[PDB]
This record gives C-alpha cells, structure tokens and sequence, in this order.
C-alpha cells in the first residue's frame, strides 16, 4: 500500500497526457504530426514494459482498472473535477480494501466510457481506452485463466481495428503508432498457442485498408508482422515481395526500418544471396540503434553473421560476445574456429558435436554450403598466395588424392572467377599467375563519382533535415 | 531498445584473436629441429 | 501455381482458376504478377465470354500491385456489375480515379472545340447517372451541381 | 460543402505557391546584393593605411 501509489501516479501521468493532452492535440493539430503526446505515450508503454506495468501484483490485486475507466465524459469545463474523482479514489487502495475486478470485469468496463455520454469524437481516446488497460494485461502469458482473457482483450483491440476502419481525419498517427506495438502483442499471443490462420487475412486486409488514405506508420509494421508471419512458418509467399515490393516509408521509427532490413536480410540469406544479403545484415548491424537493451543484438547477431561464417572470410567474432551468450556459443565458438580450420573430421565433428544448437538455429542453409565455404576459403587463400602454382600442390595438400577433381575446382572456381588461374593441359600442372599491375587511376576515380554523388545526396538530405 | 523476438534469449585477451590464429601453427623444436635435418 | 492448371483452352478451365481465384486470391498475391500476362490472353479473347471477370480479377491484381490506370482500363472492361458496388476499398477508390478520369477528360474536352474528344467508353456514366440519383433524391443537390462544376 | 469548401482550398493555394516561388529568385537576388556588399566591403582600403595607435 505505499508502493501501489507509484503505479498510481505515472497512470495519471499517462492518461492526462493521452486523454486531455492528445485529445488537444487531435482536436486541431497534426500538421505533420502535433500529437507529440503521441511518441510521449509511446515511451511511457515502453516504461510500463521496463517496470510492471500498473496491477500485475503490485502488493494487492486488480486496482486502477477498475477505478479510472470511468467518467470521462468530455464536456462543459468542470471534466477537471472528474479528474479530481479520478485523483481522489486513491483512499482505497491506501486506507479501504481492495477487491479483484479486473480479467474478469472489464468485459463492461471496456463499454463505461461508451455507455456514459457521447464522450468524445476522436478514436485515440477509444484506442487509449482499449489499449491502455488491455496492454497491462498482455505480459503475463502464464496460459492459465490469462491467455483466454489476453485473446478476448485483443478481440476487442479486432473491435479497435473495425473502430479504426470506420471512424467517421489523420488519428492513424496515433493508433497505427499503438497498433505496431499491440499487434505485435496479437502476433505474439496468437502464436504462443498455434500458427495464426485467418489472422493471416486480418493482416492482409489490415495492410490493405492502410494503403493510400492513411499510410502512415502501418504499412512497414504489418509488412514487419507478415513478413516474421511467412519467416516462421513455410516458406511460400516471399515471391510476393518479389512481385509487390512496395516497402519504402519514410522509415519513420528509425529502428523498425533497421529491424526490418534485418528480416528482409534474414530472407535473401534463405533465398540465395551472399553480396546483397551481407551488405543488408551490415547496414542493420551499424544501425543497430544503441545497446540500452541486454543482450538482444547478441542471440539475434548469431543468426545476423551466418552469411559471413558462409562468406568463408570471416576470423573469430568475439567483439560482439556477451559472456552471458557465451554459454549459448559454446557450439558457435567453436563453429567460427571450424571456419577458421580447414579440417574435415573436424567440420562434421563440430556438426556430430552441435545439431542440435544447429537446429536451434535451424538453417541447413549453412551446412549445405559450408564444405564448399572450406573449399573456397583453400581456393581464396592459395589462390592469392602462389602465381604459377600446380594443382597437385594445393589437392593433396587438401587431400583430393586425384587431379580432375582438382581440375573440377579450378574450373568451377574460374567459373565463380575468382582468379585467372588455368591449366598446363598435358596432365594437369596448373600455368596461372596473379595480377597486380591490374589498374588503380581511372579505376577509383568510376567509383569516386558514386563517393561523391552518395555525399551530394547526404548534403541535400541534411539541408531538408534542416528544413524541420 | 529490444522490442522483437530476441527477449526469449587484456593479459591474453588482447592478444586472444591472434591466438587462436595462432591455434593452426605449430603452437610453440620442430623448427629448430630442421636445422639438422640438412 | 495455379495458372499451369490452364492447358484446357476452353474457358471451362478458366472458370476453374477463376473458382480458385475468387477464394485465395489475397493469399496467392504473389502469384497472380507473373500470371499478368495470361490475363492479358484472356481479355484479349473475344471467345472468352468471362473477359468480364478478366478485367475484374485483372484490376484486383493491379489493385493490389498500384497499378492505376491501367486498373481504370480493365475498370471500365471489368463490365456493368463494376460501378454497382457498396464496398468500401476496392470500388470506390478505382471509381474514385475513374470519375476523376471523367472530370479531368472532360476539362481537356471542355479545352477541345466542338468534337474529335475521346468516347465514353462503354462502362462510363454507371454511377455518374445511378449514385447521381443518390445525390438527387437525398434531396440535396449540391452534388447534383458539383458534376456541373466538374464536368464544365 | 464538397463541392464548395473542398474545391475553395485551391482559391489562394495558387498564390501561396507564386510566392514561395518569388522567395526563392529573391534569395537568388539578395545573395546577389550581398556578394556586392562583400565585394564593396574591401576594395578601396589597405592600400593607403595610415598607422595611429588603439587607446
């Protein structure tokens, strides 16, 4: 009873701010977006989400819920003193009893603020109202009388998408801001029991209804939710991005378009792509936007630089290493050191030694090539080091014991070009050479116009960033 | 932030890279060895 | 892959694809793009007596890829069950660019003197005439004088 | 009104766009006179500098 006024007091905070702050600011604001109330209350769901979020025990049970969703009827001036009710419940929690009327009551305290008066017009106060209780409900999946409620909660936020489908105006940069995070928490609730099946169309149709009218901040989130859809299950419909590749916002939250990219990464590493694939993984890995959060990059960075691992270039990656994932790396550790080694015994050693950590991450992907990954880092390696080396030399140095097969390498190594090495056709005897003196003045100076042509377009950037 | 699926999860340190890629080369005889195998 | 289902080359197949089509067709958007072009076989066939539903299904996909105008091409092909729709996504945003098409052909009309215009193609003036009736006889007819703004 | 307040919102967006037009010749003009400015700043001086002293 003196910690549950903590929770009180950072509810009002919020809902004064979404309540009477961004309903000022969506009465008439939003330019390009006013409803600064909006990103405010964004961080304080990502504050509930750092803390408990209002009444999981917090020494009592089933509190503010109850209290606050009532009354706030929008009207003559006096609705301060309904705020002062609000405020001056609080005797109850400190000085009388408490009772549970929460996953159980809400089914009518989601209608109170309906049922009333005519509140308000705007639907980000029902948003708030649907999703402000419902989102301090949704973290504590442990499946028994709380999941069936979580399902109901968010058929309710399904009663959110048709109250955001056919509200009477731009309040999508608000909901769609709320309904990334909680459809997230649909996508998670859903699939903590089963695959989702005609959420799948919720979500289809969900992303068609944001199209042009409104396309704010929800296209790239479902697209997010569609695309970790078709990533967990098989793997069908990502010809659809291939054939409707419409995936350009403004990449407004600055880390969902990183994510993002690292999804999309982890699809063309599944498709077939080295080039593209690792330059996508890179460009999310440097916009990785801090480490505030711990240990998060690291279980997912393991699955981000398997395409390096497959690049056969790659030396140990310990820079990254949380020492709390170095319990989960045990099998990877020594994964990059069978990269490194170009052992053979050793290479399906480490898979005798780790499938299952391998089926943990579950991409056959890396073994199916990962030999020829050996190979290639052999062809790499001596390729660069000797001018006119034999075939003989580097097979049975690499134990290949015949020459044609070594001829087989040399020709597919010529057909993935990787040097100009050929073949002193009597018995084999390879006559090759490396190449320096190859060219290095009008060379640079082709690619010195995409330097300066990417800094033309950072200058031009930077003055329509100076524009806000 | 970590707002994705991922929540489910000197002395010699310095020179540790180097070392284990030192870990393929006659670790530290053998060499001083071939001066009288000639 | 559901096109390769086709080497019946009557449209009594066609039917099939399109009983295929009219129950997965949002699910199976990725693979309609490449099948544009069989689309196209089928419209441009006059022995093809579904090319309605050619058209339609056509203006879905282009719908769906953001095509525009050629989604009012095959908009105006899809036929007379196109304008009479009450949705709220599909008929209504591509009658919304073809009435747009009707107003802005008609200042470029209204700019060109006394004929050689381009026709009313023949699935036009549907719900000019038929939801002109809706502003009509709701008894306001601010609409009614707004087409007289809009067509000049 | 759709067909009246809607189409009313072109009757002086027209202007408004001629005008953030002319601000942009007009930052062309005034870069112009203050390059003359600049230019006039030091072209009949430090040739003959008398030399006093600050106090």
């Amino acid at each position: 009873p003196p910690p549950p006024p903590a929770p009180q007091d950072v509810e009002m905070k919020e809902e004064a701010a979404t309540g009477g702050g961004s309903t000022g600011e969506a009465d008439g604001k939003t330019a390009a977006a006013a409803a600064e109330h909006s990103q405010r209350e964004l961080d304080t769901v990502t504050l509930e989400d750092i803390k408990e979020h209002v009444k999981q025990l917090e020494k009592a049970v089933s509190g503010k819920e109850p209290r606050f969703v009532l009354r706030a009827l929008r009207m003559l001036p006096s609705t301060s003193r309904r705020l002062n009710h609000y405020v001056l419940y609080k005797a109850v929690q400190g000085f009388f009893t408490s009772n549970n009327a929460t996953r159980d009551f809400l089914l009518p305290f989601l209608e109170e603020p309906m049922d009333t008066e005519a509140d308000l017009q705007f639907r980000p106060r029902t948003g708030k109202a649907a999703s402000t209780p419902l989102l301090p409900e949704v973290e504590a999946y442990l499946q028994l009388l709380v999941v069936i409620f979580m399902m109901n909660s968010k058929r309710y936020k399904e009663a959110q998408k048709i109250s955001d489908d056919l509200m009477q105006t731009q309040n999508r940069r608000a909901l769609d801001l709320v309904a990334a995070k909680c459809y997230y928490y649909h996508a998670r609730v859903y699939e903590f029991l089963d695959k989702l099946d005609v959420v799948r169309s919720f979500l289809h149709a969900r992303l068609r209804t944001a199209t042009l009218r409104h396309d704010a901040d929800g296209q790239a989130t479902l697209l997010n939710l569609l695309l970790r859809n078709y990533l967990h299950y098989s793997l069908y419909d990502q010809a659809e991005k291939l054939v409707s590749k419409s995936v350009f916002p403004e990449q407004a939250n600055n880390n969902e378009w990183a994510r993002y990219l690292y999804y999309t990464g982890r699809i063309k590493a599944i498709q077939l792509e080295y080039s593209e694939a690792r330059r996508t993984m890179t460009n999310a890995l440097r916009k990785a936007p801090q480490h505030t959060a711990v240990g998060f990059k690291q279980t997912v960075h393991k699955l981000l630089i398997v395409v390096e691992l497959l690049l056969g270039e790659i030396p140990d990656r310990l820079q990254f290493r949380q020492p709390s994932l170095k319990r989960s790396l045990m099998p990877y550790f020594l994964l990059t050191q069978a990269v490194r080694t170009g052992n053979l015994a050793k290479f399906n050693q480490v898979l005798d030694q780790f499938g299952e950590k391998f089926q943990a991450d579950g991409t056959y992907t890396l073994i199916i090539r990962l030999r020829h990954n050996v190979i290639k880092t052999g062809v790499r390696m001596i390729s660069l080091s000797y001018s006119r080396i034999s075939l003989a030399d580097i097979a049975q140095k690499l134990q290949l014991d015949s020459p044609e097969d070594a001829e087989f390498i040399v020709a597919k190594a010529i057909r993935d070009g990787v040097i100009e090495a050929s073949i002193n056709h009597e018995k084999g005897y390879v006559q090759s050479k490396e190449m320096i003196d190859i060219y290095s003045t009008r060379e640079p100076q082709l690619a010195f116009h995409q330097r300066i042509s990417f800094c033309l377009d950072i200058h031009n950037m930077s003055v329509k960033a100076m524009r806000f | 932030m970590s707002e994705k699926k991922q929540p489910v999860d000197e002395d010699n340190w310095d020179d540790d890279n180097v070392e284990d890629d030192f870990s393929n080369q006659l670790r530290a005889e053998k060499h001083g060895y071939k001066m009288e195998t000639s | 892959g559901i096109i390769s289902l086709l080497d019946e080359d009557e449209p009594q197949l066609k039917e099939f694809a399109l009983h295929k089509l009219n129950a997965v067709v949002n699910d199976f958007w990725a693979e309609i793009s490449e099948s544009v072009d069989k689309i196209e076989v089928l419209y441009e066939d006059e022995g093809f007596r579904s090319r309605q539903f050619a058209a339609l299904v056509a203006s879905k996909v282009f719908y769906h890829l953001g095509a525009f105008e050629e989604s009012l091409n095959y908009a105006l092909g899809a036929g007379d069950l196109f304008n009479v729709n009450d949705n709220s996504e599909y008929v209504e945003t591509i009658i919304a660019k073809c009435i747009d098409h009707y107003t802005k052909q008609c200042v470029e009309n209204a700019d060109l003197p006394e004929g050689e215009k381009k026709p009313i193609d023949q699935r036009l003036e549907g719900i000019v005439n038929k939801m002109f009736q809706r502003c009509l006889d709701d008894h306001k007819y601010k609409q009614a004088i707004g087409i007289a703004l809009e067509t000049r | 009104d759709l067909y009246s307040r809607y189409k009313k919102l072109q009757q002086e967006l027209e202007f408004l766009e001629v005008q953030e037009e002319y601000i942009k010749d007009e930052q062309k003009n005034l870069k112009k006179e203050f390059l003359h400015a600049q230019e006039e700043v030091k072209r009949i001086q430090s040739i003959p500098l008398v030399i006093g002293q600050f106090l």
